[PDB]
């Protein structure tokens, strides 16, 4: 049915990261892959993010959250970095299992 | 020009196994480091002591 | 226990042309010949062949860039790619027992490119590399400003890309490009050292992009124009040219003739060249150091025709209007008759000694089965060549003396003459 | 062939070089010890309690 | 970075202090004071302790605790000397390391 | 940061061995008795146990030798805590801070001074507070009477208890019966921080935007007051199960409940 | 298949002419041809008094010869499309030629002439005195060059090895007619010489010219003797010539090799063959297999490297070569002795595997013509005294293990003093003492 759906729904809401305006991808932490796909993300998409980091710590510092009615909504999340990172660790693990002999 | 360069002359300082140009060097290359290296380790042993 | 063997050639329906040839060697030498060039660029595009040429290494949608080199040189292969203003080949050398595996690679590189973004944005600065290195050949240089002041359109492209536009090439323009060039009907899959119903196999049950002539490329327009590049050099590098033959012009042969007749590079380690109309002009004038020889280049509506010197500045003058008399004095009869069957030995040598080296043979075999999937005899051609008679070569000479003349010189020019004063 | 065979066998891995060292701390120590300690004690005959004790050893 | 030595922020400074460390081809013996401090410095502060450990700091125990040290500690007389006697080598070695300064103006 | 966080436990580990060498000094009962409880769990090691023990004491038992090289000790380490510092800043340097979101703030620095300068010193005067009222209006609050009686080595005091910053440890020592098998729990109780960097399994730096982390983290904090309070009760029903409870999940929390949460967080998050 | 097409391969023919000469060929079916005359002769066999003579002599062997002098000479073999080239090494000489098969008698008078009646033109001579001074004006600023050079003259100082080829300035600017003729009479010998041919040529129908030709027969035991050189003496050492004025530096570190004979060369060459080369328009870039090549493009640590075996009768330089920006030499040089350790000690069988096919497809592709096929037999026999089919080669290749290159390795590089040749700008490479260190462990 749509149970995991509804709890995927309902951690998003939960882990809040979306109160500060902040995309799921926004929050990865740069390991090398994701440092390799930042790299090849478009100019656009790129400044846009940055933004949206640096808008969510300036956010932090002042201990505000953003209003309401501009959360990122569960289904607008846009998951923009995970099909290069998926490129980039797939390109990592063909090397690594190529350099087994 | 480079062709009229050549190493100069340094057998007032050879070994004496390699003091004769018409002789291979790799001969006396096993004792001179022999030597040279049992110097040393002794040196570690003395120090380890 | 292997012997002789046939040259055969196919040519499937799409128009995609298949010549391979067995010849038992322990090596295998695969090509795919294209047409495609600076020539098919236009001002908006500039460079972005050159870029393609160095992108070759680049991840396609059967293999990543990691897999097509460590894939290559695991099984001590390599992979090429080589091109004109007009034509671009790509091939692979390898083992025998390896045709298979290198077959995927050059494959996937001509048909099935991705040009990702970030690759493509990482390899443009290459091409200042490339570029530089190239450059430190005068000779390339002034062959460059030779076919910009030769023609207006076309033909004019440089070979390399111009430096305004590295790092301005898009994934886009290489997609185009590879789209609007690399059609079945513009491409040929030749093959050495294996066999025709192999190569033929992979050709069609593999090759995908497909047919049509693509975009066609504009007519070569002649100018006669003059380049001077003033760079202060102690040798002067010249080329002065005229609108020579095309290839399969039939005025072809007469040049290449009077090629051999005037100079055509030499024969003697140190040595002078005595049969050599044009140097030994060039040397009865000049005391110093130089160099003249006949120069001539054969495009598919178009060609150049002439001779490139090379001396010290204060001499460049003497040594071009002496190359320049050696031109006159040929158009006016004075090449003898036995000049002409000299050369013609020389050009049948020289063809004949081009073909001993795998990439030369297969090099030749590929242009002519891709100008015309056919293949002529060693002896037709031989034929052709001296079949020409002493009237065609003086007419070639006239053909220079009179038509318009470009030039291109680079170094200290201030002794140089101008084209006008020729 | 000492200083060649030492070499080879001794000198040239590192790994060989350090279990020579030990070894040969070991060996030289028992020896230095000892002959340290009889040039010590023949420089000093009859005057350390090693010398005197039997005179009045009586357990 | 291809190799640690220079890239590790510690083994960086070990290495640019005692490994590529440009020196002058030509210093001489007066150069080599400058580690024989150094040694004092940290054979001092060694010894030091291993006496530290033992000593008592009272006017009624001072004295005889050093006694005790150089009496009963395995070895507390030789540790005492070396300690006693490094005070002395320190002070040898500062006043050529000095000497040398003043002579070669290393003081510019 | 693991260069960082591992000089960080070194640091832990060096300041506890100061206070342990620097508690002994005033000589009291507790000062006397703890310093022979501890020094005595060296002995469970086996082989060489009984053999080091009498080798650090300088005798047969904590007495005057001990006591003065635990000064000289106690006198030193402050300084091996001082340079070890440095090297802990030093790595940090390579990376600068990380911050309460987990997200890069390259694009978001600003100068210590004056932004961190002043808000360290607000910090300081803020803690400065209680520690001085602490200090100046109940200077014994947190110390056993115990101590203020001189070390009799032939009376041991009913309630031997550590200072409350080694309470959880010791909590922990006990809730393993056997000798050796305390001894060993207690190692891992600190030395586990070693692994913490190997048991990261989120795909974000921090817990802020990780709830069922966060709950898991504060019951950690909740375990170690349970502990706290544990170690500072005699050995009896109901507390030696208590205590034997906590210590099972403190070491369950962090070596599987933290990255097996961090898988099921990733995979919540549709990654 | 493959291993087919190596036994199918025509077989080298050799036969020798009693005056002491030797003719081998390889048959096909090619219009054209190359034949030559390989002579045993070099500048390791001249002196200090006419060092640079054999490179003299190669400026003269085409200026014409006493049956026709220089136009005449000129003349008859330009207006037959033969070309006409030649070289002058340490321990090797060649003059071939290039043509129609149908020639390759006239041709094989032409070489005959050539080594036997040269003109040295007393006014040939002074001309040539001064264009081959400003050919060593020329190779001055070839730094690869000039770095081989050095590193022949360290690495063989106070030996013969240790000079040039085209030999001092001094010599140039004093060499003799006379010492010009007794250099070739001295020297280019039937019994030091080889007649190679390749292409469509009758063995017999060369063999026939080459008697016609090449006749002069010997009477004693030592005309037909081939004088052993005196040993050269390798030393372990650098030479450095600092000019922070060159805008890249070059650097060739080497260790003493075999010599031709030793079986073990094939198994340095696999080495060779992992380690690879490098320059900066490998498109492969940071994927290359090489890893010394790899790192190389991830650090930017050098403009190109390359390995080499260079080989000699009794001795030889194994070793590698780079150029690179004066701040990059230190890390280079670092890397480079790093792989030659691993070389030493963990070479994986991937690793071999691959060098080994990469090593095959490289002696195949030195039979890519009539010269090179014909510079193989000449070398071959002048070096082995017989042809080495590739399928020999390729039976010596196969045999090549891990195990095998470490052992071979091991022996020849690990713990050796090497040899040292560094110009241009090299501040930043390390002293000798350090780099000595990177001989051993890793
Ligand atoms: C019974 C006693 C048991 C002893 C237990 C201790 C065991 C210690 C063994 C450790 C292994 C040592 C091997 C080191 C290997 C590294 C190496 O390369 O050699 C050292 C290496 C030599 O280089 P190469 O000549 O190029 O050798 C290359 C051969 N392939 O470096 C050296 O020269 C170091 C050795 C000299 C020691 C200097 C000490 C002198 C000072 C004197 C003061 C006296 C000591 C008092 C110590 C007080 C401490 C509180
Ligand atoms: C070890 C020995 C144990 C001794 C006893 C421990 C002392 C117990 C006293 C409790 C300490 C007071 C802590 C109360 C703080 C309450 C609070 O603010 O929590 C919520 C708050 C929310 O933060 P964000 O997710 O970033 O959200 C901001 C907006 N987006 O969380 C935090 O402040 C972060 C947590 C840091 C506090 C950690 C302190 C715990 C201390 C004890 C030792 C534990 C660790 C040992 C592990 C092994
Ligand atoms: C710059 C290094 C040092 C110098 C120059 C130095 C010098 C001295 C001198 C002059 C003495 C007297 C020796 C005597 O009895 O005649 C002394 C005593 C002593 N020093 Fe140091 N010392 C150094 C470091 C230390 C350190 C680091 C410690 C301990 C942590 C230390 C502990 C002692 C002790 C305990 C004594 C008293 C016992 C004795 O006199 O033998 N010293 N030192
Ligand atoms: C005497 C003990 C210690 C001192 C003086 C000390 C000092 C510091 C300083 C000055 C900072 C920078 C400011 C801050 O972020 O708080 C810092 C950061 C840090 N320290 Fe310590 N520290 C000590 C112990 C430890 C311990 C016990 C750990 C962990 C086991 C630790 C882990 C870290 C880490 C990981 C950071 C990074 C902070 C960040 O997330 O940006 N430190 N420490
Ligand atoms: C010298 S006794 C001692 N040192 C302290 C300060 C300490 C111990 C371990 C680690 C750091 C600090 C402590 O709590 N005690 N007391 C004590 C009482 C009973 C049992 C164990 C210790
Ligand atoms: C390990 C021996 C150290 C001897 C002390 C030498 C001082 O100090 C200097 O600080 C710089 C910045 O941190 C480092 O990069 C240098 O390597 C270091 O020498
Ligand atoms: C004043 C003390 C400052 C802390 C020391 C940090 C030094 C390491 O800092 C590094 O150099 C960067």
């Amino acid at each position: 049915g749509r149970l995991m759906d509804r709890i995927r729904k309902w951690y998003y809401n939960a882990a809040g990261f979306n109160k500060y305006g902040l995309m799921r991808d926004d929050t990865l932490y740069e390991d090398d892959d994701v440092k390799e796909a930042l790299k090849r993300l478009p100019e656009d998409l790129y400044n846009e993010r940055m933004f949206r980091i640096k808008r969510a710590l300036d956010l932090s510092l002042k201990h505000r959250i953003l209003p309401k009615e501009q959360w990122v909504k569960y289904e607008e999340d846009k998951p923009y970095l995970e099909p290069y990172l998926k490129e980039v660790i797939r390109e990592r693990l063909e090397r690594e299992a190529w350099n087994k002999k | 020009v480079h062709n009229d360069v050549t190493v100069p002359d340094f057998s007032a300082y050879r070994r004496e196994d390699v003091m004769d140009a018409t002789t291979s060097s790799q001969t006396s290359s096993e004792d001179r480091k022999g030597f040279s290296y049992l110097v040393t380790a002794t040196a570690c042993v003395a120090t380890a002591y | 226990c292997p012997g002789a063997e046939d040259l055969e050639i196919t040519k499937l329906p799409n128009g995609l042309i298949i010549a391979s040839l067995e010849n038992f060697s322990p090596a295998s030498r695969i090509g795919v010949f294209i047409k495609a060039g600076s020539r098919y660029e236009t001002t908006a595009n500039l460079g972005t062949a050159h870029l393609l040429r160095l992108a070759s290494p680049l991840t396609t949608k059967g293999a990543s860039s990691f897999r097509i080199t460590r894939g290559i040189e695991a099984v001590g292969g390599s992979l090429s790619v080589y091109s004109t203003r007009e034509k671009m080949t790509y091939c692979v050398e390898c083992l025998r027992d390896h045709v298979d595996t290198v077959m995927e690679y050059l494959l996937n590189v001509t048909t099935a490119p991705e040009f990702r973004p970030w690759e493509v944005t990482d390899l443009q600065p290459q091409l200042k590399v490339d570029k530089a290195v190239a450059f430190q050949s005068p000779q390339v240089g002034v062959l460059e400003n030779l076919h910009a002041a030769a023609y207006k359109t076309a033909l004019a492209n440089p070979l390399y890309c111009p430096d305004y536009r590295i790092g301005k090439i898009t994934s886009e323009q290489l997609h185009h490009f590879v789209q609007n060039n690399f059609t079945s009907a513009r491409m040929a899959l030749v093959g050495i050292g294996v066999k025709h119903s192999d190569l033929k196999q992979v050709a069609e049950q593999f090759l995908n992009i497909r047919s049509g002539a693509g975009t066609s490329s504009a007519k070569a327009t002649y100018w006669g124009g003059e380049i001077r590049e003033q760079n202060g050099h102690s040798l002067v590098h010249a080329a002065v040219v005229t609108e020579g033959a095309a290839v399969g012009s039939a005025e072809a042969n007469a040049f290449s003739v009077l090629q051999h007749v005037l100079g055509a590079g030499p024969l003697i380690k140190r040595g002078s060249s005595v049969t050599s109309k044009l140097y030994q002009g060039v040397a009865k004038a000049t005391t110093q150091p130089f160099d003249a020889s006949a120069f001539n280049v054969n495009y598919s509506d178009s060609g150049l025709f002439g001779f490139y010197t090379i001396s010290q500045a204060a001499h460049a003058g003497e040594v071009i209007r002496a190359a320049m008399n050696q031109l006159k004095a040929a158009a006016q009869g004075g090449v003898t008759e036995e000049d002409v069957t000299k050369a013609k030995n020389q050009l049948k040598a020289t063809y004949l000694m081009s073909v001993e080296t795998a990439q030369g043979l297969l090099n030749e075999i590929g242009s002519e089965a891709l100008l015309s999937g056919t293949h002529t005899a060693p002896s037709v051609v031989a034929q052709k060549i001296d079949s020409v008679t002493s009237a065609d070569v003086v007419n070639a000479a006239k053909k220079f003396v009179s038509g318009k003349k470009s030039m291109a010189a680079s170094g200290d020019l201030g002794s140089t003459p101008f084209l006008d004063e020729l | 062939a000492l200083l060649r065979q030492a070499y080879s066998a001794l000198f040239r891995r590192t790994s060989t070089f350090a279990l020579t060292v030990v070894l040969g701390a070991v060996l030289f120590e028992r020896a230095f010890d000892q002959g340290a300690d009889a040039i010590f004690e023949h420089l000093n005959e009859g005057k350390l309690w090693k010398h005197i004790k039997h005179k009045y050893e009586a357990s | 970075a291809p190799n640690i030595r220079k890239s590790h922020p510690l083994l960086k400074m070990i290495n640019n202090s005692l490994i590529d460390l440009p020196a002058p081809s030509n210093i001489s013996a007066w150069w080599n004071f400058g580690s024989l401090l150094a040694v004092c410095l940290m054979t001092q502060i060694l010894t030091g302790l291993l006496l530290a450990m033992h000593y008592t700091a009272d006017t009624s125990l001072a004295f005889s605790s050093v006694a005790h040290t150089c009496r009963n500690v395995q070895y507390g007389w030789l540790i005492r000397n070396l300690h006693a006697n490094g005070a002395s080598f320190f002070f040898i070695c500062i006043f050529l390391h000095i000497g040398r300064g003043l002579y070669y103006g290393s003081y510019l | 940061y693991k260069e960082t966080w591992n000089t960080g436990v070194i640091l832990l580990l060096t300041l506890m061995a100061t206070a342990f060498v620097g508690y002994v000094l005033p000589w009291g009962q507790m000062s006397f008795w703890g310093a022979t409880v501890i020094t005595n769990l060296f002995s469970a090691i086996p082989y060489i146990g009984h053999t080091l023990v009498e080798w650090a004491w300088g005798g047969f038992s904590v007495d005057n030798p001990t006591l003065t090289r635990f000064f000289a000790l106690h006198f030193l380490l402050p300084f091996a805590i001082a340079g070890i510092t440095i090297i802990h800043l030093t790595f940090l340097h390579e990376s600068g801070s990380n911050n309460p979101l987990g997200i890069s703030s390259d694009s978001d620095k600003i100068p210590f001074h004056p932004y961190y300068s002043f808000k360290d010193i607000l910090g300081l005067t803020l803690m400065l507070t209680p520690f001085l009222t602490l200090a100046l209006f109940s200077p014994n609050l947190l110390g056993d009477p115990e101590n203020f009686t001189p070390a009799n080595p032939l009376v041991t005091p009913p309630h031997i208890k550590p200072e409350w910053y080694f309470l959880f440890a010791y909590a922990i020592l006990r809730s393993i019966p056997n000798k050796l098998g305390g001894v060993l729990a207690l190692a891992a109780s600190v030395l586990i921080l070693f692994l913490i960097p190997f048991l990261h399994k989120s795909k974000q730096r921090t817990m802020t935007f990780r709830p069922l982390s966060q709950t898991l983290f504060w019951l950690l904090v909740a375990n170690l007051l349970i502990l706290t309070w544990i170690g500072s009760q005699p050995v009896e029903h109901p507390f030696i199960i208590i205590g034997q409870m906590a210590s099972l999940s403190y070491f369950t929390i962090l070596l599987i409940l933290f990255p097996t949460i961090g898988t099921l967080e990733n995979k919540m998050l549709n990654y | 298949t493959y291993a087919q097409t190596l036994q199918n391969i025509p077989e080298t023919n050799v036969t020798t002419l009693d005056n002491g000469l030797r003719v081998a060929s390889e048959e096909s079916s090619q219009p054209t041809c190359t034949v030559g005359v390989w002579i045993g002769a070099g500048s390791r066999y001249e002196n200090e008094k006419n060092n640079g003579a054999g490179y003299f002599v190669e400026h003269l062997a085409f200026k014409g010869t006493k049956k026709r002098p220089c136009a005449a000479f000129e003349k008859e073999v330009e207006s037959m499309g033969a070309h006409f080239n030649g070289y002058t090494s340490r321990e090797q000489t060649a003059f071939y030629i290039k043509a129609l098969s149908k020639d390759m008698p006239k041709v094989v008078e032409l070489l005959a002439d050539v080594v036997q009646n040269c003109a040295l033109e007393e006014s040939q001579i002074e001309k040539e005195r001064g264009v081959i001074l400003q050919e060593l004006k020329e190779m001055d600023n070839d730094m690869t060059n000039v770095t081989f050079d050095y590193l022949h003259a360290t690495a063989f100082q106070g030996t013969a090895l240790a000079r040039t080829v085209e030999g001092t300035t001094e010599n140039i600017k004093h060499l003799t007619r006379a010492d010009l003729a007794s250099y070739i009479d001295t020297h280019f010998k039937a019994p030091r010489m080889v007649l190679a041919a390749a292409g469509g040529i009758s063995h017999k129908e060369l063999v026939d010219a080459a008697r016609q030709h090449f006749s002069g027969v010997s009477f004693t035991y030592k005309e037909d003797a081939v004088p052993i050189l005196p040993r050269c003496r390798f030393t372990g050492s650098e030479i450095r010539a600092r000019d922070d004025a060159l805008p890249v530096a070059h650097v060739a570190l080497a260790v003493e090799g075999p010599g031709w004979a030793d079986p073990d060369n094939v198994v340095l060459h696999v080495a060779n063959a992992i380690i690879g080369r490098y320059d900066r328009t490998f498109g492969g870039g940071k994927h290359l297999s090489s890893r010394l090549a790899a790192l190389a493009v991830e650090h930017k640590l050098c403009h190109s490297f390359q390995t080499f075996n260079t080989s000699y009768s009794d001795t030889g330089l194994f070793g590698f070569h780079f150029v690179a920006d004066p701040l990059s030499i230190d890390d280079m040089m670092f890397c480079a002795q790093g792989e030659w350790m691993r070389l030493c000690t963990s070479t994986t069988e991937s690793e071999v595997k691959r060098a080994k096919n990469h090593l095959r497809s490289a002696m195949v592709a030195q039979l890519d013509g009539t010269t090179p096929v014909c510079e193989t037999i000449g070398s071959h026999l002048l070096n082995y005294g017989r042809r080495i089919s590739l399928e020999e080669w390729d039976s010596r290749i196969s045999a090549v293990d891990a195990r095998m290159v470490r052992d071979v390795c091991s022996k020849y590089i690990y713990d050796k003093c090497p040899a040292l040749a560094a110009v241009g700008p090299i501040e930043q490479l390390l002293d000798y003492n350090r780099i000595r260190s990177g001989m051993y462990w890793i």
